[PDB]
């Protein structure tokens, strides 16, 4: 696509992962965050771990990397890396022995508006007390 | 110049015949064109650069069993105006020991660890060793086993087709002795009960 | 297994002309392995080419390599007198055998000259030991194509005659050729009249020369 | 090193080398490969799992023709040490892996000699998959392959071969892997009995597919049944022998049935002893299982 | 600055077995492949088959069965040996260096293996080779007399084995001289003509003598043309 | 190679290989799936999951990717390294372990008229719920659902590889058969989604049989 391959190039012509995504520093970055479960992998209680297959569904809005679809040839969504762009760090506080944060870069979804819609998976291992009574 | 400075001995695998042990290893050469003047550079007479940018020896364990070939550990190097480098990564090496199980648990025995450049010959790189035996002011105390000897020797080997090519080495041997408590507690005490107890049935 | 066929066959060429050899591969030649030599009269060959383009040391820059796959080609760009020789190409790419051309000649080119033909009876001393030799010769012609019969009281003779020729003239540069039949002494005199007839394209007409024995 | 500088500068600047481009005039013409094997150690054969473990180097070559020089020209330079991901490189595989590894463990350095030829010595450590027979366990013998083949690279695009010597008057092809006698020593448990190598063509394959070529090599293996012999086998028929003096016992003992059950305890402690050490397969039952 | 300087018999008679033999100046036979390559007078070059220091040898398959292509480092030497030789094997036989010859590798690694550069770029002067039943013998020489230029000459009949050199006048003359190249007839005996044109106003003035020399058989004549 | 260097130089002159083709907006790639099981590695009741050993066959058209052989020597075919062209994100997604991806990226195989071949190997494990009722006499149904992790069907549209049986390849001779399955069925089958996000998938179906001999004789 020679209209996609010109707006990607546009947009990542003189853009900055490092910054937060906003107009002005004094606004806040809103994130909505869901989790999505897919299987319950294991429940380990001799070593207090429940390791979890899941899916870390995060949308907001990025405010550089927004484009009109007249001038594209009506390309109104995209499919990006998402290791060029800033994303929220998202941890796991209560991390046993897996990853804290997401490891699996899968792609972003990117409207012309500027919304973000990243899913990627994840296998959490976390700590849980474990009542054996 | 290359010293093995060993910090612990993590396990003996006598069913395999792998021991694994954690390293330091000391590599110390000259590059001829990292030399600099400090009175130029404000008296700077040492700096810290990534060991992926320069030149390096390609050390290799020969008898490695199972683990890494090579330093995987790519840590900086310390670099003097003089163009001496000093690189010291670390390793886990996982080295081949012809395990002789004649005498288990009272067995000792004599785990080696061959050394050398890969892909250069004697004419083109040599290595030296630091010091007659291995390093082990930093050494952890093992629960299985006590290193009763260790020492570094250096081989040189020329092959009849190519008189002006050697082949070098660097050989650090541990000659190890296993505790055997835990085998005399758990195993020989109850089977002599065992061997007691088969007499009595006769009274 | 690789047959290599070299197509001009013989290039008759001015000085200061452009020459150009070509050599045919039966088969892909890997890698352009391909070397061109040059060889002299009473002298080996000398190599010229390899890789197809790559000159020999000591090679002037009036000769260039090019081609590839199956078809190869030697260029000289102005030809100087020392030029004219015999080239063969050799392909050493894909294992032995090692294979030639059958050469190809390159000749100086002149003006077409006719040539002057004479016929000699055979001598007295020759027929004492019983043999006749008949001697045509065809003097200082160009090109060197040329066609020689005999003819005995009229009738054309087949069998009995050998053909030899000089090389090219060092200055003239053109060609001379003899023609010599051989009879008994007993055949010889069965006939009367002994005639070469010659052909050649600098001849009006085909010329006889004849004698009566 | 003004030499070498150049040398390299010289043949990877200048001349713009391209590692992606295999060393071909033509894109019609294959790349000879020549592969051997040496067995550095066998590490293991796990039953249950089914796998060998062994540490090979892989020795490579070819010839890479835009990769020569004359070595009067550079300071009678006639060897170069390269790192591999500077020079085009034939992709060879262990396809017969069961964990995913395909590749060599350590990229080693090529060594490039001034005629073009390219020489690379990578050692590996490879887990390949090994079904086990286990009809005459623990007297059994296994028959173990480490197929290599190219999956960048189809036989139109490299032709592979074995070693071939020719340091005497008549060539051979090395036909076997290699063991240095110096550097090597037996596994604990195997013995190598045969270890023969093979250029294996399938005709049916098209040219174009990575399946119509590879280079297997086999190790038939014997195990080495002192340890299960000691350990299981003896005090196994021993105790299984010793019921028969049940027959021996008088009636007035009252204690026939104990001796019977309680060998036939023993016996199920020795099957669960057994059952942790071989693969739950249907081909046959093992041997010690009969 | 390597040189190749060929030996051997060139004059056999059938069913006997050629041997030459080629010597290096200049360079060891350890860095390279050397090969046989005969030419037959009016065709192509012909190779007959290659030898390395190590005594591995290749062949052309029309002449394996025949040529053994042997060498011999002490000397620096390799050698050739057609056995049953006929009148097909008469051609200009060269000597040559061929493809470069490599060692590589230590230990169980050590191999051998040759580059992919087999032209001949040094070669031997070359040994003329001919194979015939014939025997030493002198030519009879008789005169292509004189019938404005005239043509006369000197038939130089049935000799063997070539050459035989002729010249006019001692030498003095040279202009217009043309010595044709030697036939072999069927006898198996070789003759050639020599002729020369003069003005037909010199035939009674000049004389004219065709030198004639055939070393094997020690034949010296003068023979003096006229008509 | 110079031509093919010339060619390859030509084509990814503006290529961006992170761009989905699409001529025109709308146009949807159609990639056709098929698998080839090299071995059946295990079945593991107590993780419930099985492991394979595959080769994918993934083919698409890419038409930024298409050349006249006839300019460029007569090349009609050319073996480029993975990275280097637009992939369509197929991933397991009943993936157990963790592991989405393929084994090892390889290179793909782009015809003239742009056609993309692609055959990457993979070790995959994948979530099986073992049907434990008639163990060790038990037969299982374990899936493998290949499919776009990001893509929607208004972007990639998925078919089952084919050129036509829906199956499972598995080849005859060099197939590493397991000791404990047997293989009864081996189908494939495209799934659309319910009734924009949606997304098709395509199922490898594995039937499997145990072979319950060591149960019999150790139990
Ligand atoms: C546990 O196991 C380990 C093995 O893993 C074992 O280690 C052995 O320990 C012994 C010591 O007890 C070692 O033996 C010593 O080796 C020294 C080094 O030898 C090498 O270097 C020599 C020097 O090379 C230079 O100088 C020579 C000229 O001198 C020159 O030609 C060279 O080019 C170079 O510049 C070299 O000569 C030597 O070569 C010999 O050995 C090889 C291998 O067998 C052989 O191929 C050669 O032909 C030649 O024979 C080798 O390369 C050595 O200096 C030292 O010598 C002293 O002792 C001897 C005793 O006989 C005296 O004669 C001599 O004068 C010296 O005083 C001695 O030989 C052995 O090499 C170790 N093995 C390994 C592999 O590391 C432990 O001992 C074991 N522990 C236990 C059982 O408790
Ligand atoms: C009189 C004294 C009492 C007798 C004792 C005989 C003891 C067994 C001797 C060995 C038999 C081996 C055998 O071939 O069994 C077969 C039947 O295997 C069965 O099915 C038998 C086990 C049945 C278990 C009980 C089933 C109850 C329902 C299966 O054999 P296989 O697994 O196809 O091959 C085995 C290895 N081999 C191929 C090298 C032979
Ligand atoms: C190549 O070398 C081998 C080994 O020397 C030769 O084979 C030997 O030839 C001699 C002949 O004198 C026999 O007596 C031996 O029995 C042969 N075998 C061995 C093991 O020595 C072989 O002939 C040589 N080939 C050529 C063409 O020279
Ligand atoms: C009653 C006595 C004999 C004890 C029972 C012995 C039983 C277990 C038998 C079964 C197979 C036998 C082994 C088979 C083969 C050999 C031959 C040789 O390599 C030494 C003995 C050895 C290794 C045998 C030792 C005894 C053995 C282990
Ligand atoms: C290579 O070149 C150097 C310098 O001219 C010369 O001294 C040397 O002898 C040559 N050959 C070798 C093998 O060193």
């Amino acid at each position: 696509s020679e209209h996609e391959t010109r707006l990607v190039a546009k947009l990542f012509k003189d853009y900055s992962s490092v910054v937060r995504p906003v107009e002005d520093h004094r606004q806040v970055v809103e994130v909505t965050v869901g989790l999505q479960l897919i299987q319950l992998i294991n429940v380990d209680e001799v070593n207090q771990i429940v390791t979890t297959n899941v899916r870390l569904k995060q949308q907001w809005v990025d405010y550089n990397l927004k484009w009109n679809p007249d001038d594209y040839g009506g390309v109104k969504k995209i499919h990006i890396p998402s290791e060029k762009i800033w994303r929220p760090d998202l941890v796991l506080y209560n991390n046993a022995d897996g990853d804290f944060a997401i490891v699996k870069f899968t792609k972003v979804l990117l409207q012309y508006t500027g919304h973000i819609t990243w899913t990627p998976p994840a296998i959490f291992k976390s700590y849980c007390e474990i009542i054996v009574t | 110049t290359v010293g093995l400075q060993l910090i612990q001995l993590i396990n003996v695998d006598e069913v395999n015949q792998i021991v694994t042990t954690n390293v330091r290893l000391k590599q110390q050469w000259v590059d001829y064109n990292l030399k600099w003047n400090p009175d130029d550079y404000g008296g700077v007479k040492k700096i810290h650069i990534p060991s992926e940018k320069i030149w390096r020896p390609d050390l290799v364990l020969y008898n490695n069993a199972d683990g890494d070939f090579a330093i995987v550990k790519f840590t900086k190097v310390l670099l003097q105006y003089t163009g001496h480098i000093t690189w010291t990564p670390p390793a886990i090496f996982k080295s081949y020991c012809e395990i002789i199980v004649t005498h288990f648990p009272f067995d000792e025995q004599n785990c080696s660890m061959k050394l050398g450049t890969w892909t250069y010959d004697g004419s083109v790189v040599a290595i030296n060793p630091e010091s007659d035996q291995p390093d082990l002011s930093n050494f952890m105390e093992s629960g299985e086993w006590v290193i009763k000897e260790s020492r570094g020797w250096k081989h040189s080997v020329t092959y009849s087709c190519c008189p002006d090519t050697p082949y070098l080495d660097i050989t650090y041997h541990f000659v190890m002795q296993r505790l055997p408590l835990y085998f005399i507690v758990n195993v020989i005490i109850p089977c002599l009960l065992f061997s007691f107890l088969t007499g009595l049935v006769f009274y | 297994d690789i047959v290599m066929t070299q197509s001009p066959g013989t290039l008759s060429l001015s000085p200061g002309e452009r020459a150009t050899l070509s050599c045919r591969a039966s088969q892909h030649v890997t890698g352009n392995c391909l070397a061109w030599y040059q060889q002299k009269p009473d002298q080996a060959p000398r190599l010229l080419i390899y890789d197809a383009s790559t000159r020999a040391t000591g090679v002037p820059d009036r000769f260039s390599g090019s081609g590839s796959r199956t078809d190869f080609t030697l260029t000289i760009s102005r030809l100087e007198p020392e030029d004219f020789a015999v080239y063969h190409c050799q392909q050493y790419g894909d294992s032995p055998p090692w294979t030639f051309g059958q050469g190809t000649k390159v000749e100086i080119k002149r003006t077409v000259a006719a040539p002057s033909v004479f016929i000699f009876p055979p001598s007295d001393e020759q027929l004492k030991s019983g043999t006749a030799s008949v001697v045509c010769l065809l003097n200082n012609f160009y090109p060197r194509e040329a066609k020689v019969q005999w003819k005995v009281d009229n009738a054309l003779q087949s069998g009995n005659s050998q053909e030899s020729v000089t090389e090219q003239d060092s200055k003239d540069s053109t060609y001379s050729l003899s023609s010599t039949l051989t009879l008994s002494k007993a055949d010889y005199e069965k006939h009367k009249v002994y005639a070469c007839e010659v052909t050649h394209q600098g001849l009006s007409s085909p010329v006889t020369k004849s004698f009566n024995r | 090193l003004n030499e070498e500088e150049r040398l390299i500068r010289h043949l990877f600047q200048e001349k713009g080398y391209n590692k992606e481009l295999r060393p071909v005039a033509h894109k019609e013409e294959s790349v000879d490969v020549a592969l051997a094997l040496t067995l550095s150690n066998l590490i293991s054969l796990k039953e249950v799992e089914e796998t060998l473990t062994t540490n090979v180097w892989i020795e490579h070559g070819w010839t890479d023709n835009r990769l020569k020089w004359n070595a009067e020209e550079f300071g009678n330079i006639s060897v170069l040490r390269l790192p591999p991901d500077m020079v085009w490189l034939p992709e060879i595989v262990l396809e017969n892996n069961n964990d995913g590894s395909f590749q060599i463990s350590y990229s080693c350095n090529v060594l490039v000699y001034h005629y073009g030829f390219v020489y690379w010595l990578p050692p590996a450590i490879f887990r390949s998959s090994c079904p086990i027979s286990v009809t005459y366990f623990p007297f059994d013998w296994q028959n173990c392959s480490l197929k290599f083949s190219s999956l960048k690279y189809t036989a139109k695009e490299i032709t592979l071969s074995l070693k071939q010597d020719a340091k005497e008057n008549r060539t051979y092809p090395v036909e076997w892997i290699i063991i240095d006698p110096e550097g090597f020593t037996e596994n604990g448990e195997w013995e190598i009995v045969h270890r023969p190598a093979r250029v294996n063509v399938d005709p049916r394959a098209p040219l174009d597919s990575p399946s119509r070529q590879d280079i297997t090599f086999y190790l038939i293996i014997r195990r080495k049944p002192l340890f299960y012999i000691i350990n299981i086998l003896v005090p196994c028929v021993l105790i299984s022998f010793m019921v028969n003096l049940v027959f021996y016992l008088p009636a007035d003992s009252g204690e026939k049935t104990s001796v019977a059950i309680s060998v036939l305890l023993a016996q199920s402690v020795f099957l669960l002893l057994i059952s942790k050490r071989l693969p739950a397969t249907s081909m046959a039952i093992p041997l010690i299982g009969k | 600055e390597v040189q190749l300087v060929q030996w051997g018999a060139g004059l056999l008679k059938p069913s006997e077995t050629l041997s030459l033999t080629c010597t290096v100046f200049g360079g060891s036979l350890r860095a390279n492949y050397w090969s046989w390559i005969r030419q037959a007078p009016g065709k192509g070059l012909e190779w007959i088959g290659e030898i390395n220091h190590n005594g591995h040898t290749n062949y052309n398959p029309s002449l394996k069965s025949r040529a053994t292509i042997s060498v011999d480092t002490s000397k620096n030497q390799f050698s050739l040996r057609l056995s049953s030789v006929t009148a097909a094997d008469t051609a200009l036989y060269y000597c040559a260096r061929g493809s470069r010859f490599f060692y590589y590798g230590a230990g169980i690694y050590y191999n051998a293996r040759r580059d992919r550069d087999n032209y001949f770029d040094p070669w031997g002067q070359g040994t003329l080779v001919t194979v015939s039943s014939a025997s030493t013998k002198g030519p009879s020489v008789f005169p292509l007399a004189p019938s404005g230029t005239a043509a006369l000459g000197c038939l130089v009949k049935d000799y063997f084995p070539e050459p035989v050199t002729v010249s006019w006048n001692s030498g003095a003359l040279t202009s217009g001289v043309h010595t044709f190249p030697a036939v072999l007839q069927s006898s198996g005996l070789y003759s050639l003509s020599s002729v020369v044109t003069v003005p037909s106003s010199s035939l009674g003035t000049q004389t004219y003598i065709c030198n004639v020399n055939h070393k094997p058989s020690n034949t010296k004549v003068d023979k003096k043309v006229e008509p | 190679s110079e031509a093919e260097g010339r060619l390859r130089e030509k084509l990814f002159s503006g290529y961006d290989s992170s761009v989905r083709p699409a001529r025109e907006v709308g146009d949807r790639v159609r990639v056709s799936v098929g698998l080839i099981l090299a071995q059946l590695i295990s079945l593991n009741e107590k993780d419930e999951e099985m492991s394979t050993k595959v080769y994918l066959d993934l083919e698409w058209t890419d038409y930024r990717l298409s050349w006249d052989p006839a300019e460029h020597d007569g090349i009609d075919s050319l073996r480029i390294t993975a990275e280097s062209v637009w992939l369509p994100d197929v991933v397991l997604l009943n993936n157990n372990d963790g592991n989405f991806d393929v084994a090892l990226d390889i290179s793909v195989v782009v015809s003239s008229d742009g056609s993309v071949r692609w055959q990457p190997p993979g070790i995959y494990r994948s979530s099986c719920s073992i049907q434990v009722t008639y163990f060790p006499f038990d037969w299982q149904n374990c899936t493998m659902v290949f499919s776009s992790y990001s893509y929607d069907s208004s972007e990639v549209s998925l078919q089952t590889g084919l050129g036509g049986h829906q199956e499972i390849h598995i080849h005859e001779g060099t197939f590493i058969e397991n000791g404990q399955w047997e293989i009864i069925h081996k189908p494939s089958r495209l799934i659309q989604p319910p009734g924009e996000g949606q997304r098709q998938e395509v199922i490898f179906y594995l039937i499997i049989r145990r072979k319950p001999l060591f149960y019999l004789v150790n139990v």
